[PDB]
């Protein structure tokens, strides 16, 4: 499973 | 910033002539991503080939294997044709059944 | 033995050709289980192994969901990377994201990785700590220091030790017959004479699962490495893996060299010679 994204750069 | 593919064609099976297998051309260590390849038959091109989903190795190089089956004979010639932001012309690689 | 799962994006923008292009792929190991393209006619997480079809649609759509917010965030990405390395909207670049776990025998936790590039040179890591970052240069020290301030790693740790390792322990069990399967090399040497007094020797090692190999010559027992020919591995499409190593010996010198062999579908390392 994959994760989410957190923040952009 | 720009790095050129390596080039190899073999069969997925040790090619026995007038038995079915599959033509491999993998294509490794390029980058960027965009790239052209073509499996030939005698010159032409064969429709309907495969390959697999883009992916990259440790050092963000990318990698592709293009595929198709096909019967090998004696005499029957069979290349992969590669284009890439590197290339001046077409790269083609004769298929050689010992390497 | 040990395992890993890797989730691998790439997001590459082509100006004037429409929104950058997403993919990502995931592995299990050497083996890929899904893939997710934002150019295909209906994106959507979709299955590349037989043993990840069994997941429902819960799974499913939640994956899906995620790869597409993840195809915005990475555009995103794309468009402030170029405010950080000062570059025009005309041309292409590419962000690569690779992340996930290494699990030891007893499935715990050995490492866990999150690394990043642009345009094909290391970004931003996340180190071994899953606590602070190395940044390859000071664009990304921009992005550390924004994700310092978000305490984006406690997140990335979270899940490295949770659900990476949870999911990958399930998947390991679910596809126990071919991800706990190693398949050992068939091995074998051929002999090509290239002049009346010189000929290669190729050594051959095919449908091998994992990739990982070894492939040594040795001449008078001392290894050849800077005189071996090594090709890269490469797929068979079968899920197998090919290889070879190649010298080149003097005539009737050939019975001087040995081929090792060291894979873990191995009970032993191999020794192999031209057999006339």
């Amino acid at each position: 499973q994959a994760t989410q994204e957190v923040k952009n750069w | 910033m720009q790095r050129t593919p390596k080039i190899q064609v073999y069969s997925r099976h040790p090619a026995e002539n007038g038995k079915s297998n599959f033509l491999n051309c993998y294509v490794s260590g390029f980058h960027p991503s965009d790239i052209e390849v073509d499996l030939l038959k005698n010159g032409e091109r064969i429709e309907k080939v495969e390959h697999s989903d883009l992916s990259f190795s440790k050092d963000w190089s990318f990698y592709l294997l293009y595929y198709t089956e096909f019967t090998p004979t004696e005499k029957d010639e069979y290349a992969c044709r590669v284009n890439h932001v590197t290339l001046s012309q077409p790269k083609i690689v004769k298929w050689d059944r010992d390497m | 033995g040990s395992h890993s799962m890797r989730y691998f994006y790439t997001a590459m923008s082509r100006p004037g050709r429409g929104e950058p292009r997403f993919i990502a792929v995931g592995y299990v190991d050497d083996t890929q289980f899904v893939r997710f393209d934002s150019d295909a006619a209906s994106p959507r997480m979709a299955p590349r192994a037989p043993w990840i079809e069994q997941e429902g649609p819960e799974y499913w759509d939640g994956e899906t969901r995620n790869m597409k917010a993840s195809a915005q965030t990475y555009r995103e990405n794309l468009r402030i990377a170029l405010r950080y390395y000062n570059q025009s909207e005309a041309g292409s670049h590419i962000i690569q994201v690779m992340y996930g776990c290494d699990v030891g025998p007893d499935g715990r936790l050995l490492r866990g990785h999150d690394q990043s590039a642009y345009d094909g040179k290391d970004y931003i890591a996340l180190n071994e700590d899953l606590s602070s970052w190395t940044a390859a240069d000071t664009a990304a020290q921009i992005t550390q220091r924004k994700w310092e301030a978000a305490r984006v790693a406690e997140q990335l740790r979270a899940y490295l030790e949770g659900l990476c390792v949870e999911w990958l322990r399930r998947y390991l069990e679910n596809g126990k017959e071919t991800l706990q399967r190693a398949d050992p090399p068939k091995t074998h040497v051929t002999h090509h004479p290239i002049s009346d007094h010189e000929a290669t020797l190729r050594c051959w090692a095919l449908g091998f699962y994992p990739a990982e190999i070894t492939l040594t010559w040795q001449r008078d027992g001392e290894d050849q490495t800077q005189d071996t020919e090594l090709v890269e591995t490469r797929p068979a499409g079968d899920r197998t893996f090919q290889k070879w190593a190649a010298v080149v010996v003097p005539s009737g010198e050939e019975q001087r060299y040995t081929c090792h062999v060291q894979h873990e579908g191995l009970p032993k390392p191999l020794t192999l010679r031209w057999e006339p």
